[PDB]
């Protein structure tokens, strides 16, 4: 069926779109984490820092807080790289499946 | 004939002019809040121990005594807040206002161009209309 | 012929249904604020001397120590405010909530009738339409 | 001119409408003052009361505050009565001027 | 009851079904935020400096007192979520029942 | 400059004229509220309990300190009102000038 390949090709185009959105989201969380880490490093070593979790605000040691954001930053960056890698595969599988249709159409002969 | 092409795009522009006018308000709104924040921090300097009334809803207020007025806990994003002294706090606020002002300057330009090109398309849509009728 | 008469009034009713739906929200909004107010006054009982953080804008908070927590200054209209103890204050709040609830009960009826009569006019506008075409 | 009397009659109808609005406004201020005076009388004689004036809030003796609202209440009630009296005159002058037109029309003869 | 009013109830029920779906998302959100706060609290020392949110102000409270309050809040919310899901099922049932009473009234 | 752009400026000016008229009403309002506060303060005793508004909180301050602050505020607002009226007149002048440059361009 050639119409079954069009659908798969189209479902894959939406995935490419979805993944594109996840990437924009992760990038935003990276910028925000970076901005917070920059603020924390300019503050003195004994600055009083706080963490909000839901409806509560709690004072936390600055060195533990910094490490916590660093880990989140690093995990998000790895995630961004994993996303881009998935992105390329999808694009290749896409340009591919397009070819398989760009010729299966000239059906027989 | 090609009149609808114009009478149509002058909308995607009229639908983008009003959007920017909206975003510019939000920015002005944020600047206002930062200005009120600056006034409050200025107003409390040197007032450790002074009484204050805190609005708690529907016209009701409770009592409290100001404490460590030269310090303010400020949110820096990603769930983090940092306690800063008066000068540092006012410094961050001015930086943000400047940034938002700068952002307002830029949004102004974008709105200009759009309004400008609309001006050159209308003289055409008006003369095409005179032709069809 | 007399179809427009109906297709027209079902609007003065559709323009009145949405208005009441709006006014009912405002009322719900007020009730919400009174509920939050009740929680805050309850939450501070017995906390004279406890520290509190007051939001002063754009994610910033200042320090204060609660004082005379069993008392709250409440607005009674015409530019006047009266300091009341905890029980009296909670009593006024419940009275107002009840009043607003009661007002909500009443607004509900008004909306019903309107929605009801609209139901009896539509069957007519639908059969008149079938006649004209 | 009969058309000059129609205009005057119409200008007077708008005044009647305006006055009607002033009356609704004064009634509202009366209800609000009454509501505040009721609250003040239920509070104890040594209750701490405050007055808001613009951006400031000031503590004031309850007996002076009560007297101040009483005077405002009484002045507003007198105003309401003056308004209703003006209302009746306007209505009479209206029903009147209508007559002067309801016949000046049968012009001559 | 004629099909016109039968259909009116069906759409009314769909209205309820959607409002309930909105409460469901809210309570889930509130449950997750409460469990997060409980998690962060478990890590802090007993003398930790913590403030709880109460409308227009944050109130400083001891970690143990706040832990008990958040635990109670969590339990009330989980019961609330259970109630919402049971109501959601009741409305779904009434919806299918009303659609059947409508299909059989149309023929 | 053609009549089309001439007319565009005229309407732009009318926009300015209206925004200025709005500032004018606001400052007048702010002046009246400040004079009222000054009036009430003059009546109170020197040790009166008074609070001034500062965004999300009211701050208790001595009557004399508040009187000086409100006096300065009043003076700054009255100068502001004077500035606004002078600008209003400038725009009105430009409006009439632009309408004349438009009537003479139409014939």
């Amino acid at each position: 069926n050639v119409q079954h390949q069009l659908a798969q090709f189209q479902q894959l185009q939406q995935q490419a779109q979805a993944i594109s959105v996840q990437k924009q989201t992760v990038e935003m969380q990276i910028n925000e984490t970076q901005k917070a880490l920059e603020e924390l490093s300019r503050a003195a070593d004994d600055a009083e820092v706080y963490k909000s979790s839901g409806n509560i605000l709690i004072r936390v040691a600055k060195d533990e807080l910094t490490e916590e954001l660093q880990e989140k930053l690093e995990t998000l960056q790895l995630r961004e790289k994993t996303i881009e890698r998935q992105e390329e595969r999808v694009m290749k599988k896409l340009q591919e499946m397009q070819v398989n249709i760009q010729e299966a159409m000239k059906g027989a002969g | 004939a090609a009149l609808a092409e114009i009478v149509a795009q002058l909308n995607i522009y009229q639908s983008q002019v009003e959007l920017i006018q909206q975003q510019m308000e939000a920015v002005r709104a944020t600047i206002s809040e930062l200005e009120i924040l600056e006034k409050t921090l200025s107003d409390i300097q040197g007032k450790d121990g002074s009484e204050t009334l805190v609005p708690v809803g529907a016209g009701s207020f409770i009592k409290a005594e100001l404490k460590d007025t030269s310090e303010v806990i400020m949110s820096v994003g990603a769930g983090v807040a940092i306690k800063k002294n008066f000068e540092d706090a006012m410094e961050s606020i001015k930086s943000q206002k400047n940034e938002l002002e700068s952002t307002l300057q830029k949004m102004g330009e974008n709105l200009r161009a759009i309004t400008d090109i609309m001006m050159k398309l209308s003289p055409q849509a008006e003369e095409l209309l005179a032709a069809v009728a």
